[PDB]
């Protein structure tokens, strides 16, 4: 019983393991991201980047031995966010969502620090995710080595990402209130206020709109 | 509720989470304890009938870890008949049903920011204080018997800062009013230590010091990790204890 | 060659709700300067609020007395609405001493002379035995914004004493802020407006010197932006 | 429902001209405005998180 | 092979350990002992070596 | 950041073998045996590697020659 | 109290007439009101010089041809409209341009006058061709505030002119495009403050700078009244 069977072992402790440096939380719109980059809470990004700033720490000599870090983490000052800022500039992290039913299941991001303690997540995404806002949530892995690096911005991240594996067409089509916006932009009026006045160009268009 | 059903009235009343009346009088006391009401005098009892007594019970935790909390509706001299809504039990008013709050929406997209089924608040509503729940953790600290010895409660534990004993009384548990954090030690407990087997002069040298050679080692409770709150209330369950101890 | 707006009559038709009219306004300015002085008034105005509270017989906000009916939650909860005006210090200590039954109203505080309590008829309490007392210390401080407890907490500085009892701080006494351009019919000019803008206060701030404060402020960073170095 | 609406003196329609409160310009095509009544649910982010 | 956990405030708490060299050292004892290496810490703290 | 590496794929078409020459650029670059050959804007050694293969500057048979060379100098 | 004012004006300015303007440190929520007060400013009243009216020796109507000008009239008028003349003293003047021989007859061909100045002498307005390349024409400017449409003039033109009077759209602020963003922006603990940055686009005359500059100080002048506190 042991070794056949899921609980026992191989699904479960040799195909299912469990790794160090992840995070999960719920997962919240923020549109003004960039297509490549995603909302992180800063104290989960501390958490996790622990080592990190442990060594930038020492590296600058703010901090004598390994001790002394952990007690400036722990007060927190502003130098430790600058660091943290700084270390965080070009490290992608992993984001995964529960049934990762095809290989878009898992994607890179460039973290940018916010308040608070939900994930925010490019709205474009969601499709791919098939995620939904109502309490869906989603797990968040560091890649540690610089082989991970070069592999998460190189093969994982979003903007490589564009078609679908299964047809070639398009994944990251807009949804729902962008098409909305959109149509109601072009859609055209028989009789309105400024019917058949010529403009030099879209420059004056919006001058006239706003 | 600003749209309800009409049904909010039984569902209140026939939950015993409200203090309902069960011979109608007048109110004689009102305090955020206890309502005490003078019975009338066709439900009265002739003999050894007295007065009607209602005791509330405040902040406790549930099972789901929310609070339990009742509010007095009545105010003295009122009366009041069989069957009508003296306390209010949680979320509940008047005898009625009030699950949640009604608040002014308006339907439309703003900035996408409602882009899929989520929800924009305004700080007005934080600033109100209209949607804050209060939570009720609950911690067990059990002192047994082993066969090297009984563990001890005293506040003497090795090597803790005064720190951590500061906010402790003589015997050694909080404050009632004390405001924790994670990591702070709830109670102290103090581990036996056995076959020391100290050298004469090192027994002296502890009896001067005052080093003790049955503890050694702490088992004291500590909150756990990142929760903080206050302590509301302490209960203490004795199965042999030679007399009461002094917060029993 | 411009023109430029001049303060017209303020009226004043309740303690809190109040009328201020600007006439001589640009065309296109009106709504600009409306919407403006909505945004600085509403964010910004300075006010002093309730921080923190001792009561005698309570150790924590969960606990009640005897022979009242309110929990101290609810104490809480009125003292956040107490409106005053404070003059010269920046934290003064109100003490509020009270026996016998009656309802326990905010004009029974002590008369202090730089406090001003602008609605002495607000209720605090209500007390239901002859015998049953209430004293209280309430320290009132000045500040911009809404500041929570919960993020001072990090600043505790002392918080030992376990009586106290800290409050959500408030402090932004404009409750509301409409305002209507129309038409001003100057007698040498065919198309001006008139800015009305009309504000609804808890009666702490007089009109006169939140519009000039918002003034003040808009001007002094609008003169930061006016430089620009290029160099 | 019109005739209560009518007895407030609001639209009987259901809605009314807005404005964007950032920029002070009117929204097109009035929207629906009103009271609903709504619930907080027990999972919080901090306990989730 | 004395394990040595730096407390921070220029306390050394010196503890041994499993790898040490000697099967006892005249000083150590399993409990550890609290030293500093600053005179006057030493002046105010009476309690360390 | 750089948000596309499309013109490093277009470079070496195999899109795995680029990671490779990538990482031996960027492990002479951060154990400092080596230095950058175009001026950094405060870039981490990722983006600075894939920014020389995107120039053109870098690829395997340059770090083959490079490496060779080296290896010569140190042998004297 | 004491508030937080910006520091760090960081100004990109590539093709000149095209400026970015970075400003990390502002207050939480003064981002939307300051650009939006800003645009409208900027957009809506601003004191320039522009063409308003047109008469043309050949042609009566709008719709009719010139032989030998494969451009419509209606491209004549939007191209005159693009024209970014300014006027130091005087308040309206009449260009008038001949010109014959092929090619395309452009801005530098009119007439020097005294206190006009134009801005691009390359502009193109006309293309002439061959053997015949007759154009001759007589455009009036004038100075306003603002942006002012043909129709609200035409509605009253109950005095009656003379045939060929074209009514043009007065194009009088210089500011062709502007717009702003607001992101955000952290001082190491407060995070809750915003950056701004404003593009802005000028027609070549005036570069954005100086024109920000007028703008706030023409906000400041009305403001002036009220502040007094100092
Ligand atoms: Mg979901």
């Amino acid at each position: 019983d042991m070794i056949k069977g899921k609980q026992g072992r191989f699904r479960q402790n040799l195909l299912g393991k469990r790794v160090d440096y992840s995070g999960r939380s719920v997962i919240t719109v923020g549109p003004y991201l960039r297509l490549h980059q995603c909302g992180l809470p800063k104290k989960m990004a501390l958490e996790l980047f622990k080592p990190f700033i442990y060594g930038k720490l020492e590296l600058r000599g703010l901090a004598t031995t390994i001790k002394a870090a952990k007690k400036m983490v722990e007060r927190e000052e502003a130098v430790v966010w600058d660091i943290l800022d700084e270390v965080i500039r070009e490290h992608p992290v992993l984001l995964n969502r529960a049934p990762t039913l095809h290989r878009l299941g898992i994607q890179a991001f460039e973290p940018v620090l916010i308040e608070g303690k939900a994930i925010q997540l490019h709205p474009l995404v969601c499709a791919a995710y098939n995620a939904d806002f109502d309490g869906d949530q989603m797990a968040v892995h560091v890649p540690l080595t610089l082989e991970a690096q070069l592999e998460a911005r190189a093969l994982m991240m979003s903007t490589n990402n564009i078609l679908s594996p299964a047809n070639g067409e398009p994944i990251i089509v807009p949804s729902q209130d962008v098409v909305l916006g959109l149509y109601y932009m072009t859609r055209d009026c028989v009789n309105a206020k400024g019917e058949g006045m010529v403009l030099t160009g879209p420059k004056e268009a919006e001058r006239l709109y706003r | 509720p600003l749209v309800g059903t009409g049904m909010e009235r039984a569902v209140a009343v026939d939950s015993g989470v409200t203090a309902v009346a069960k011979r109608g009088g007048v109110v004689q006391y009102v305090d955020a304890s206890r309502i005490v009401i003078k019975v009338n005098e066709d439900e009265m009892y002739p003999g050894e009938a007295g007065i009607d007594i209602y005791n509330l019970t405040k902040y406790t935790r549930s099972n789901q870890n929310t609070c339990i909390n009742q509010m007095p509706c009545v105010s003295l001299g009122e009366p009041v008949e069989r069957g009508d809504v003296l306390a209010d039990g949680p979320s509940t008013d008047l005898g009625e049903l009030a699950l949640g709050q009604n608040m002014r929406v308006a339907f439309m997209p703003w900035n996408g920011y409602n882009f899929e089924d989520s929800i924009l608040v305004s700080e007005r509503v934080v600033q109100e204080d209209r949607f804050t729940t209060i939570h009720i953790q609950e911690l067990a600290c059990v002192s047994r018997d082993t066969k090297l010895g009984p563990e001890e409660i005293t506040a003497d534990i090795p090597n803790v800062g005064e720190a951590a004993l500061s906010k402790l009384d003589e015997s050694g548990i909080v404050y009632i009013g004390a405001e924790v954090t994670g990591g702070d030690i709830l109670v102290g407990k103090v581990t036996p230590k056995g076959e020391t087997q100290l050298t004469p002069e090192e027994k002296l040298l502890r009896a001067i010091f005052g080093e003790k050679a049955s503890d050694v080692k702490d088992s004291s409770l500590r909150v756990p990790n990142g929760v903080s709150g206050t302590v509301i209330d302490v209960q203490v369950f004795t199965r042999d204890g030679v007399e009461k101890d002094k917060r029993a | 060659e411009f023109l430029k707006p001049r303060l017209v009559d303020i009226e004043q038709v309740s303690s809190t709700h109040a009328k201020v009219t600007l006439e001589p306004l640009e065309r296109g300015f009106g709504h600009t300067l409306g919407n403006a002085l909505r945004r600085i008034l509403l964010s910004s105005m300075p006010g002093c609020a309730v921080t923190e509270v001792e009561i005698d017989g309570v150790l924590h906000e969960y606990s009640t007395k005897e022979g009242v009916q309110e929990d101290i939650l609810e104490i809480l909860l009125n003292l956040k609405g107490l409106a005053v005006r404070v003059q010269g210090k920046d934290e003064v200590i109100l003490t509020l001493n009270k026996s016998g039954i009656g309802p326990v109203t905010a004009a029974d505080i002590t008369h202090d002379g730089d406090v001003e309590i602008v609605k002495p008829q607000h209720v605090i309490c209500h007390l239901t035995d002859e015998n049953a007392s209430i004293s209280m210390r309430i320290k009132v401080q000045r500040g911009r914004g809404y500041v929570p407890a919960s993020t001072r907490i990090h600043s505790e500085e002392d918080e030992r004493p376990i009586g106290r009892l800290l409050v959500d701080a408030c402090y932004s006494p404009v409750e509301r802020i409409a305002y209507n351009v129309e038409a001003a019919r100057v007698e040498q000019r065919t198309d001006l407006d008139k800015l009305v803008i009309e504000m609804e206060t808890n009666g702490t701030i007089d009109p006169e010197e939140a519009i000039r404060r918002a003034a003040t402020i808009l001007a002094e960073q609008l003169e930061a932006f006016v430089d620009l170095r290029d160099v | 429902i019109k005739e209560l609406l009518k007895l407030g003196d609001l639209p009987t329609s259901g809605q009314i001209r807005l404005y964007d409160g950032r920029t002070g310009e009117q929204f097109e095509r009035p929207v629906t405005v009103g009271y609903m009544y709504m619930l907080k649910l027990n999972h919080l982010v901090d306990d989730k998180m | 092979g004395i394990n040595q956990d730096d407390r921070g405030d220029n306390m050394i708490v010196l503890t041994p350990s499993d790898h040490m060299l000697v099967p006892d050292f005249p000083g150590l004892s399993e409990d550890g002992i609290t030293i500093t290496f600053d005179r006057e810490v030493a002046l105010a703290r009476e309690d360390a070596q | 950041a750089r948000v596309t590496v499309q013109d490093a794929v277009e470079k070496i078409g195999n899109r795995f073998d680029l990671v490779l020459v990538a990482a031996r650029r960027a492990r002479q670059m951060q154990v400092g045996g080596k230095d950058p050959l175009v001026p950094e804007e405060n870039d981490k050694t990722t983006v600075i590697a894939l920014r020389e293969i995107e120039e053109g500057l870098i690829n395997n048979q340059i770090l083959d020659v490079r490496e060779r060379q080296e290896q010569q100098e140190q042998e004297a």
